[PDB]
């Protein structure tokens, strides 16, 4: 409780609000994330106008404190998002992303005679070369491939 | 009497421009006024020995449309000719016994020439012959870029896929070679290069031609693009989906196209060119396909009448 | 312009009794005065994606009836479509592109319905879908009712075999529910029982219906017996043979059969109608068989004539 | 004021506030019918507090009016969701969702061997409340089933 | 000797529970106290007429770990016996002058009992005749059942999916009606019913059983949930996707079950049984498949050795 | 334990230079002095879901040098697992119950690495998974170019063929360049080189490396040349009879070789070493195929037991 209103919008009673999403990484990152799987109040902001990229996304989670290597599966999806957690109306902490060394469950292996595809296992990519151009090579085919190749399908 | 009168339509190396150009006037005849009885009481074999429907059902739609009658196998299917020994120049020395006109595809390269030494009189057409020729697929694709853009010279045409082993985009460079002031643009993943064969000739020629990595380099400049499909057998499963699966085609890439671009591909399509292009405009794979009914009209037309009035 | 005038005969939910009882008329004229030039210049394209001999063969002679050429194939024997990854919407954006109408069988239900978002202007008439519909086989089934009792409607109508899993008893039932007064009896194995759906749509029609365990049973009463041929692979070896295997017909059953009483089965029959039963003036499967001609011709003729003078 | 409710409310001038829909159904909502791709701005609230009907969500989208159509699609989901038109600051509409005669693209077929599986089309049912339950018939295999067979697969 | 020494192994019917008991305390013993030498200098025969790698795995497994030999074959679109004119009988003829014991598994019932009247005295064990029996199946489900519940009477067993053709489940039932006191809940579609027989049997003993429509009517009482797999061939697409809002198995239905409730499945297990089951305490199916060692072990034993004192 | 102990062989990438001495120490002395009852009462299972009889025969032979017994399979057109429907995880999970150690070999990539998360802890060993992995081929390469060089650094290594999909050229180089200051020199079609990433590897570390065109050109300096079979599938007939004047080798090519050079080929050979080179002192790829003896008795020796003093 405090004065919320909503071009940017106001107070979680102690939780999580990931601010500065890029505009539609929003939706993609609750779903990618489950981060809906919750009985907490989640509110969204989508489309909103401020902090310079113009349109931002943002999310507030009560009473979740997702963190660390949470905070960083959203580094290739929103990598200049804050994550802000809070206790009793106050920031207590501001973290941002960082490329973790593993990425797990979320993409999706480009090489179709990889046999991750049809089984009970979660796929995994190891990451490396950080904003000069990432590379993310499969757990089980050891094919390597563009980041930007597999975060297409 | 014709100049393609009772010819063997081989190959496009075979046809100069007068020839080409004969056969896509007629074309453009038999699509406005019908000739439904012209073939009557001829009877033309359809010999498949490799199975492709599309060009069977289209070959023999249009023989059914000039009134002549049809025999023939689709095989691959082992439907019993090849059995014992019998060689290829017995089986057309007793097919052309009978049958007023042969079209044939075969997977050896060469099998319609040979099948030549032996008809006789009975003409020969080509329907395809492993990776050598297919005349009568380059005469479609070459009457709709005449009907879609007016001309087949001083054209701007960018060849895009699997540019090293599409037995098309090879035969389709050399006729536009027979005309004048025609470029270039061939936009190829590097294993799937045009070879130098073509190229050279092309040099030769003083024909302009480039090498871009992306459609949109280009797309502003194009007046016929040409899309052929890869094969994933021809890479590996993660060479295919690595980087170099993007020649594919969008609707959000026509953007800028020219009003009058077109995009012609041969067939099956599977994801080189997306859904949503269908209802632009500039879609024409399908009414490509449509034509191959007048262009094999044409060529069967010709080859089995002395003088045509039109 | 008829109401069947360049529609597609997807389903017989589609048809109501006006356009059944239209086709009926049509069959008896065509009948009685050929015209077998009606079709004259018209292709039309035969696509079997799953082979049925039975149906093919009198789908397309009855096209040669009326004068039209065909091209087609029939497949379940690899011939090359459905390679690479061929859409179906794109096969039959191709075929569209040169015949006048297209006649389908295809394994999965819905097939011939997608091919109608795709075909244009260009009828495709289903020849069978998976296990959903196959209106030319209801709608000889239906003209050699008529033919033979007179009438559609007051009929009591038994229904004998797999009536579970039999796609053509479940059509006939619904086609035979747009009339009136008819009567029903299945008699059926447990297991190979009418479907509720069908039973519930009769109920809720007031159409009376009832089962049986014996022919026996009901014999007196009935007008047509139509006997469905039980697939084994649907029970196991020993079920079919135990006391479950007496669905079937001999001569000594006729016994007091009403004069009129006739004996349909759409076919392959193999041991549920014996031999011995051919030689009675009730046995009409083969000449149900022979009305599967005039009942697709009046279908094509209805579907590509403006106007037909009769 | 206070009984919390609003805490200085994301009041919208023009727009659509879908409110009671029935918790977890409210990103089953943004999913299925794409509602987030768009630019206006769009404020959601999952796992609300509404004592008076002990959970709900609720997506608030902004200069948008969502209706007719629409707003039916929603029955087979959140069937006590009231729509409210907002023309200019206050409720001008507030709809109910009636269950519509087709309900297209969101939903697939439970049959394996329905044509739609394989191939560019968009699937169609044919919406029948049979007393008791809702069937929906298949506008390409023809096959019947309860609506509980379809909203899972 | 044994009570089982020289034995055929060829029916669950033939093995009273004294036989039951006799395997099953043997199959805890060589768990217990390996025995690798045991049938050192033995030679069986895995005859697999039919294939099936699971089986045949635990198997030739269980005949490695007494110490035997092994020669055989499986067989899809191969090797020589049967062929058509070689007879069952002289196959197992000629191969009875060779080895010590014939396990074998073949598609049409009674092959294992025709079998045994020309192996001379060399025992055979089916391991699978048509739809008749699989006694080692039955073996091993029994002792998952033991070892896990602590005894074999007294036990609310649940029997899941299609019960009119799970061979196993139709043996489990006769095995577990010679102990005493066992109450069965049968789950299944009425489509896919347990046969009257086994039901009239169990009312001749004075069995209670009863019959339910969901896993979840009974989830609170059972000890034993055996779940077979529904078998898409002999159900339509549509049938098989429509019944209930199914009889799979998944671990939000387990939140109810006792602590000592086991989840057994003969496999393969597609799809009835989810991947959460898989990770708590009630799955058993894995455990169960490694059982098959020391329940095989147990009868090669017993067969082969007279008197074993472990 | 040795370092080996019980851990799954899956990539050379995984295993260091000193895990790769190891079994290079090992195999030298099981060739010395062998120890045939070393895996006495082990059982080994041999999954082959693909076939290579040449790769299952010398790991069957050498689990039986060991004395260990085998359970297994191979498929093309035959028994069950993986059917469809059936999970490789589930027959892993179900065979990981029955065994001490699997062997696989399977058509996808990382099949072998999805094995090990279900293999409980019973060690997989890769014998081939795809295009990614084949580590026991590399091993016996190397303890070939060990005892026929004397050493595994400062080598001057010739590789030859397709070098673009060669999976056994992709891991030697990857092993080899864990040891010393060797130099390597790639002849290949360029449509079949080297891919970037090995080059982009080896120039991390500094290697030395280079592509020629021709062996002639490095005949002189060379001490291993490691042939491939250049694969006509992805390849066109012409292409393929094109390059060079060949990348083929015969004993003419040979009279400038090194006293110590070997030639060493995975097989099969079928064209690219001609029947002369196999008579002179340069020849060693069957001697090669006995050292895969050596090398997986080494690795199945080390994996199953603790410690080894042999
Ligand atoms: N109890 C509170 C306090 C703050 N906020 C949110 O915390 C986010 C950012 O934290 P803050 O440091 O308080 O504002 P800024 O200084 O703008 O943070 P930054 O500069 O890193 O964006 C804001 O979006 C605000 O909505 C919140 O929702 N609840
Ligand atoms: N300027 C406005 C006016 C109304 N609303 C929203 O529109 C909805 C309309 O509900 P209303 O008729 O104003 O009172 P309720 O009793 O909440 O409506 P209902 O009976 O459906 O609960 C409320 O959620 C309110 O937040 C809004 O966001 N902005
Ligand atoms: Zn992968
Ligand atoms: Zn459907």
């Amino acid at each position: 409780m405090t004065h919320d209103n909503k071009l940017q919008v106001e107070a979680i009673k102690r939780g999580t609000v990931i601010d500065h999403i890029p505009a539609q990484i929003g939706f993609k990152l609750l779903s990618l994330f489950k981060l809906t799987e919750t009985d907490q109040r989640i509110t969204i902001g989508l489309n909103l106008p401020s902090g310079e990229m113009g349109r931002k996304d943002l999310i507030k989670i009560e009473n979740t404190f997702l963190s660390e290597d949470q905070v960083d599966q959203l580094a290739l999806y929103a990598p200049q998002a804050t994550v802000n957690r809070i206790d009793n109306y106050e920031v207590v902490g501001k973290s941002r992303p960082s490329l973790p060394e593993r990425i797990d469950n979320v993409l999706v292996c480009p090489n179709s005679n990889c046999i991750s595809h049809a089984e009970p296992v979660s796929s995994s990519f190891a990451v490396r070369k950080r904003a000069n151009d990432i590379a993310l090579k499969c757990k089980y085919c050891e094919k390597e491939f563009s980041h930007n190749v597999v975060l297409a399908n | 009497a014709n100049p393609l009168y009772q010819k063997h339509i081989i190959s496009i190396n075979d046809l100069s421009r007068d020839d080409l150009n004969l056969v896509l006037a007629t074309a453009a005849k038999l699509k406005a006024n019908p000739q439904p009885e012209l073939l009557k009481h001829k009877v033309i074999a359809s010999c498949f020995f490799e199975a492709s429907t599309r060009t069977r059902l289209s070959f023999e739609t249009s023989m059914h449309r000039l009134g002549a009658s049809v025999v023939g196998f689709s095989d691959s299917a082992n439907t019993s000719l090849g059995k014992k020994g019998e060689t290829l120049a017995d089986t057309i020395s007793v097919i052309s016994t009978y049958v007023d006109a042969i079209v044939m595809r075969h997977p050896q390269e060469g099998a319609a020439r040979l099948a030549t030494e032996f008809s006789g009189n009975v003409p020969v057409l080509n329907a395809g012959d492993g990776s050598n020729q297919h005349p009568t697929q380059t005469l479609l694709d070459l009457f709709t870029i005449q009907e879609t853009q007016g001309r087949l010279d001083n054209l701007h045409v960018a060849m895009v896929g699997d540019l090293k082993y599409g037995r098309t985009v090879h035969s389709l460079t050399q006729a536009l070679a027979k005309f004048d002031g025609n470029r270039f643009y061939f936009i190829a993943p590097d294993a799937l290069a045009m070879p130098q064969y073509i190229l050279d000739m092309l040099d030769e020629k003083g024909i302009a031609w480039s090498l871009h990595s992306s459609i949109e380099e280009v797309m502003a400049e194009v007046d016929i693009l040409y899309m052929t499909r890869v094969q994933k057998e021809r890479l590996d499963p993660s060479e295919y989906a690595n980087v170099k699966a993007q020649f594919v085609l969008r609707a959000s890439d026509l953007h800028n196209a020219k009003a009058n671009m077109k995009v012609l591909h041969p067939l099956p399509r599977v994801d080189e060119i997306a859904t949503d292009v269908d209802k632009t405009p500039h879609a024409w794979y399908f009414q490509q396909a449509g034509n191959g009914i007048f262009a094999r009209q044409a060529l069967l037309a010709l080859v089995l009448n002395r003088d045509l009035v039109l």
